């Protein structure tokens, strides 16, 4: 079982006082890490049990990854100030433990626990520390460090301008959650076996996103292209030439494979060997001739490197949308998936995404009206958010939101009484 | 708000240590408790922070502790027992106080004075502190006393509490009257 | 309307989208091609038209397939299904020629459309007879629904408009 | 599932593997062998130790620990008192009295959170005895636990402290089978 | 002892639009509104200076200060307002510290010197410049040493650049956080300083009992006396 | 005003009170009579 709360805080304890001496600064806050990962670690696996969520499983492997994640940092930062230490213990928290959240209502009792734990373990800790968002990127300065959404979107937005007269010419909304996921998909990419599991609504933004970062880390996008006539045995065809590009080309590859391309469960079972490791007949001629080929530019040790180079060298990209009906029963099907993979919760767009991409996609039209005035029940309605006192723009975008949300719920409806999806 | 929930996570001789460890249970216990429920056992200076009283009474517990198992004075709960304490124990063996079959002490602090070469002289501080001394009851020397300083020992900076007065040499190329103005007296508990 | 009206924005109360993006003289040549006259058809004859994303048509009664075959004839509609292999080079020929092409049993859509129906007079519908039938929610997302299937009101028009058309055939 | 002969061999292959910590001390210590007073202080604290984790093994933690309750609440021989469950106790070779388990058995920074490193504890010590046990007869025990729990860990470990074992790894799936396992061995071994 | 009337001060800003001796020769309107802006604060303080015992006129006096520069160039920042009245509250629980400056800084003063660098953005940098220019800062943290402790113009102009903030007014400010930080028996003198660069060396000065009790109190309004134990202002009645 | 509005009642958008119950000439005279010069206190004197 789980070793207990005692036992933990002795096997981290000892990994952090040993992490804490390229922090001579903070020496004195080590024992004081251990028992805000170990207590935070253990209120979120008490307040997320399966029942709630299949995914909602936890271990001391959390505990592990944060002390992994928080000893790269360190080692890339010319000293940390106690406020440096708290942010980087918030922000590992957060992404190891609330990315994976389906509710809003869970993340706020999440990044309510951070913050509350991070008082009562660091007490002398400025509270700017945690203000929110919570953000870090590896793209505007030498090592990693801390970034904010306007100097990110900026950045993001300048090389969006280049990724669309080459790569994907689409037209992206940088908002809020946009940003918090190519960075959540990049931080993936930026590790050996790397693989994420993006999961939410269709056509929410996983497969453009998963490519700009793909693409920014000068990665290969590839995708196997099924059909109403494609078998078992049309995969591992492709399946050879992917791992191909990836071990013996040494071609950094992003196989975005999405849920609907499993035409077969057989399909699932391929990807979820090579989903861990790294990996006949005939052709275990050239899937060596070739490691040779490159192996140049004893046999048993040959098939190793090749193994080797797919797995620092390929990343996986599954994308699932938790409403299809070959989804939850997915997992008790590849146990390596949510076990295996960086899962990233896309859900929903927010009321307040939703404003922004109507908001952008109408910048250009005339919305304007000096004749408008607009009335009491409407400048309330800003005031919970928007001009000081709404314009007519607002009015408009604002009831494009609206409307798209009478739709969710009249679904509801509709199936509360017809039974029709 | 804020401000309970942080202070909870901070939560012949033998006779004396015996009321010590005893009462500062009680309180332990007491204000333990008293703080969950929500959701001065002992003296110290008037004006003193909330911060301060917490984390100088937490301090003090942990003094407590230490004793248990087995002197920060100005720490203890009840310094005047203890004292009157080590009279008879120093007594139940040997037997007016005096300074150097009798105790040591740490915790204290020379105000107004800093002590070289065996004696009290001037200084540009307001207080030092001292990591220890020997006192031990006599009944013998208080006689060479007009040429010694007379230094009170105060529970704290106050000055309002007297636990004992001991007999110092000084610097005697100062006046013994540039002494007595300059007031030098002993803290038995000074705060950080 | 009643989130336009309470923001101060402005529109037409007795607005009829049908009216408002179709002429009177249009709706009256869908009615001539066995359009029924229920203001559910003529409102789905809207979407048939100024659909955005492609539609998928639920039409179990068949009242819909007939319509489109007719007002669409002119551009040689073809009517196709993801049935007998025929089907696969229709798809090719119609997206070439650019012609309308009506595609039966939806109910096993091959996903070799997505980038097709994810984007030039060409144009194509998807149906299905199944009025009990169950969508995922990707092609949900990729598709214009438009829902042929008869309610009571729907057939109280259909009937009425018919039953006039031959008792007071003058006025009609 | 409970099943007499499971229980029985977990617990029969501790109790022997007992016997053989005899057998090894004297070999070495054969300067001057175990007294009649410790083959018997030691063996009979061995069976109720080797009861408790031969037959408590596949028992839940909490579980386990009223089993071992109720072992001590029982047994005859002497036995800790009974303000410890039996489970946080071990049994010395040397004294042949039981012993606490807490008095069983640093890092580098950049091996800090590094997969391979096992802070020791008493979970993890406890447990190389018995899978020592279980190894040594090469018998082929069950690691069952949650995900994390501590399994892959705990085996590549006693492993490793037994250099005289090769490990090999493999992971099954739905539709691992026979041939799988079988071709995993022509390569690593000789007919 | 502090209970100031809306009367008391519309009495005050009445004089500010009439009997403002400052302002009884110019006619012109947006030249008299010079002298009414800052006059309000000086005209103020001399009416309020009269109930305050002597180590409250600074204190009035500063926020009197602080609104005066309020939505002007030289405005005081709020996180700097802030350390004033909080910074190091806390200290007793500071385990932080800052080894690069063991042989120029004591514990506590290191302690002290997180706070700033945490607290105050304009300090973001001074860890960084006590330790670049070391010699600057010597005496200024150093014991025993005749001479009034000198923050170092290399760092007073510095930080006078890093920040968008070259003013005289502001730079002053910022010499009171380091004093309460490392010099508390400077606070004071620095203050006044302060307070003094806004208005003027006279603001804080030192009052004829004749005209006040004779043309500026109306009738309606008593005379109170309320004075420290054994001192009887009795007398100074029965004299006028 | 909210209420009204989502009742189908019909109200002047930007109603003043004060104006709505009290001549221009009124109120001219209130301040001639002390009265400050304030919204919160025009209001008041309508009360009163
Ligand atoms: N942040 C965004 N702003 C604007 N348009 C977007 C955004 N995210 C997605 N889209 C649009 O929606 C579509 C989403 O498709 P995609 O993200 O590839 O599939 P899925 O979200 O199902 O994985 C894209 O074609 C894109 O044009
Ligand atoms: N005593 C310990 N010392 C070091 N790491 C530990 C200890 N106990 C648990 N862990 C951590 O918990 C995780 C357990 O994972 P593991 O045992 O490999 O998977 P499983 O339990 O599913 O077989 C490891 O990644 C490890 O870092």
């Amino acid at each position: 079982d789980f070793p207990s709360t005692s036992s933990l805080t002795q096997i981290y304890g000892t990994f952090n006082r040993a992490l804490m001496k390229l922090l001579p600064n903070l020496r004195s806050f080590a024992d004081n890490l251990t028992d805000a990962m170990v207590e935070f670690y253990s209120e979120s696996q008490k307040r997320f049990t399966p029942d709630i969520q299949a995914h909602y499983i936890y271990s001391p492997r959390e505990l592990s990854r944060w002390d992994r994640a928080l000893l790269e940092a360190i080692q890339t930062m010319d000293g940390c100030t106690l406020e440096g230490l708290v942010r980087l213990w918030a922000h590992e928290a957060l992404r190891l433990f609330q990315d994976r959240l389906v509710e809003t209502e869970e993340k706020e009792w999440t990044d309510k626990k951070i913050d509350e734990v991070a008082l009562k373990h660091f007490p002398s800790v400025n509270l700017d520390a945690l203000k929110r968002p919570i953000l870090y990127s590896n793209w505007l300065t030498k090592d990693y460090q801390p970034v904010n959404r306007s100097d990110l979107r900026e950045y993001v937005k300048a090389r969006l301008k280049v990724f669309y007269e080459e790569e994907l010419d689409v037209p992206l909304v940088l908002f809020n959650e946009v940003l918090d996921h190519i960075l959540r998909i990049d931080r993936v990419f930026r590790q050996p076996q790397g693989h994420a599991l993006l999961i939410g609504v269709s056509g929410g933004g996983k497969s453009v996103l998963s490519r700009f970062v793909a693409w920014m880390n000068g990665l290969s996008i590839y995708t196997i292209k099924v059909n109403n006539n494609y078998k078992s045995s049309d995969f591992d065809d492709d399946l050879r030439m992917l791992l191909k590009r990836a071990g013996c080309k040494e071609e950094k590859i992003c196989f975005i494979f999405d849920e609907s391309n499993v035409l077969e469960s057989s399909f699932l079972e391929r990807m979820n060997t090579l989903l861990a490791g790294g990996e006949e007949g005939e052709e275990f001629t050239a899937l060596m001739h070739a490691c040779k080929e490159t192996a140049q530019r004893s046999e048993e040790e040959l098939y190793k490197y090749f193994t080797s180079q797919v797995r620092r060298n390929l990343h996986v990209v599954f994308t699932m949308n938790p409403a299809s009906p070959d989804f939850h029963n997915r997992s008790a099907t590849s146990p390596a998936l949510f076990n295996r993979c960086v899962l990233d919760w896309f859900g929903e767009w927010s009321p307040e995404a939703l404003f922004q991409v109507g908001s952008e996609f109408t910048r250009n039209l005339d919305l304007e009206n000096p004749q408008y005035i607009a009335p009491p029940v409407f400048i309330q309605e800003a005031e919970i958010m928007m001009a000081i006192p709404p314009s007519h723009r607002d009015a408009v975008v604002s009831s494009l939101v609206y409307i798209h949300q009478t739709i969710g719920e009249a679904n509801i409806r509709l199936l509360k009484r017809q039974g029709r999806q | 708000s804020s401000s309970s929930e942080d202070k909870g996570k901070a939560k012949p001789l033998f006779r004396c240590f015996e009321r010590e460890i005893s009462t500062g249970g009680k309180l332990v216990k007491k204000i333990t408790n008293d703080l969950a429920n929500l959701l001065k056992w002992y003296s110290v200076p008037e004006t003193i922070s909330l911060s301060v009283w917490i984390s100088d009474f937490s301090k003090r517990m942990q003094q407590l502790s230490e004793i248990s198992e087995s002197v920060w004075l100005g720490g203890l709960l009840n310094p005047e027992a203890y004292i009157t304490a080590t009279r008879q124990s120093a007594s139940q063996l040997n037997g007016r106080l005096h300074a150097s079959a009798s105790f040591n002490v740490k915790g204290m602090a020379l105000e107004g004075a800093v002590w070289n070469n065996d004696q009290l002289t001037p200084t540009d501080i307001l207080s030092t502190p001292i990591s220890i001394a020997t006192l031990t009851w006599k009944d013998p020397i208080f006689n060479n006393s007009s040429s010694k300083l007379s230094v009170p020992v105060y529970l704290n900076e106050t000055r309002s509490e007297l636990l004992f007065s001991i007999d110092l040499p000084y610097d005697q190329s100062t006046s013994k009257q540039n002494w007595y103005q300059r007031s030098v007296s002993i803290s038995s508990w000074k705060s950080d | 309307m009643i989130r336009l009206d309470s923001v101060g924005i402005k529109f037409k109360s007795d607005l009829s989208v049908p009216s408002f993006l179709s002429k009177p003289e249009e709706r009256l040549n869908w009615h001539a091609n066995s359009l029924p006259s229920d203001e559910l058809c003529i409102e789905n004859a809207i979407m048939l038209k100024r659909f955005n994303r492609y539609p998928l048509v639920i039409d179990p009664s068949g009242q819909a397939m007939e319509f489109l075959m007719n007002q669409y004839a002119d551009k040689k509609i073809t009517k196709t299904s993801f049935l007998d292999s025929s089907f696969m080079k229709n798809l090719e020929s119609a997206l070439r020629f650019g012609c309308p092409l009506l595609v039966q049993d939806v109910e096993n859509i091959d996903p070799v459309l997505n980038p097709v129906l994810n984007k030039p007079s060409f144009m194509i519908f998807l149906f299905t007879r199944d009025p009990t039938a169950h969508f995922t929610p990707d092609l949900c997302s990729r598709v214009t629904f438009v829902n042929f299937t008869v309610t009571p009101s729907s057939l109280q028009s259909q009937c009425l408009h018919e039953a006039l058309k031959t008792e007071r055939p003058d006025t009609h | 599932d409970f099943t007499r002969l499971r229980v029985l061999n977990s617990f029969f292959s501790l109790m022997n593997r007992s016997i053989v910590n005899v057998i090894e001390y004297n070999q070495l210590h054969s300067d001057f062998p175990m007294s009649p007073e410790n083959q018997s202080n030691y063996i009979t604290n061995r069976l109720l130790y080797s009861l408790m984790w031969g037959l408590g093994g596949s028992m839940g933690l909490v579980e386990r620990e009223n089993f071992s309750k109720f072992i001590q609440t029982i047994a005859i021989t002497p036995v800790p008192a009974n303000t410890i469950p039996l489970l946080d106790y071990s049994v010395s070779i040397d004294d042949a009295n039981w012993s606490l388990w807490k008095n069983k058995v640093e890092v580098e920074t950049h091996k800090v959170a590094s997969p391979d490193v096992v802070i020791p504890t008493v979970d993890t010590t406890r447990h190389v005895d018995v899978l020592h046990a279980w190894l040594s007869e090469h018998r082929p025990l069950i690691l069952c636990g949650p995900p994390g729990s501590g399994k892959t860990m705990t085996l590549t470990s006693t492993l490793r402290a037994f250099p005289d074992f090769e490990v090999v790894s493999l992971n099954f799936s739905s539709a691992t089978t026979p041939e799988l396992l079988l071709k995993t061995f022509d390569h690593h071994c000789e007919y | 002892l502090y209970q100031f009337s809306l009367r008391a001060f519309l009495d005050i800003f009445y004089n500010l639009l009439n009997n403002n001796p400052n302002l009884v020769d110019k006619k012109d309107p947006n030249e008299r509104l010079v002298y009414l802006s800052k006059d309000i604060f000086s005209m103020t303080f001399n009416r309020v200076t009269r109930t305050l015992l002597n180590d409250d006129k600074l204190t009035f006096a500063l926020q009197l200060t602080i609104i005066s520069v309020k939505g002007t160039s030289n405005e005081i920042e709020e996180s700097e307002w802030d350390f004033l009245l909080k910074g190091g509250d806390n200290l007793t629980s500071i385990k932080e510290t800052i080894p690069q400056l063991d042989s120029l800084l004591s514990t506590t003063q290191q302690k002290w010197l997180i706070c700033l660098r945490q607290q105050v953005p304009s300090f973001s940098k001074l860890v960084d410049h006590i330790q670049q220019n070391s010699s600057d800062w010597k005496q200024f943290f150093g014991k025993d040493q005749v001479g009034e402790p000198i923050i170092p113009e290399s760092w007073i102009v510095a930080q006078a650049q890093l920040s968008n903030q070259q003013s005289t007014i502001v730079s002053n400010f910022r010499k009171i956080l380091l004093m309460k930080a490392f010099h508390s028996d400077r606070v004071l003198q620095y203050s006044h300083s302060f307070v003094c660069s806004v208005f003027g060396e006279d603001f804080l000065n030192t009052l004829d009992m004749a005209n006040i009790v004779e043309k500026e109190v109306k009738s309606s309004s008593p005379l109170l006396l309320c004075s420290v134990p054994g001192y009887d202002a009795s007398s100074k009645v029965d004299d006028l």
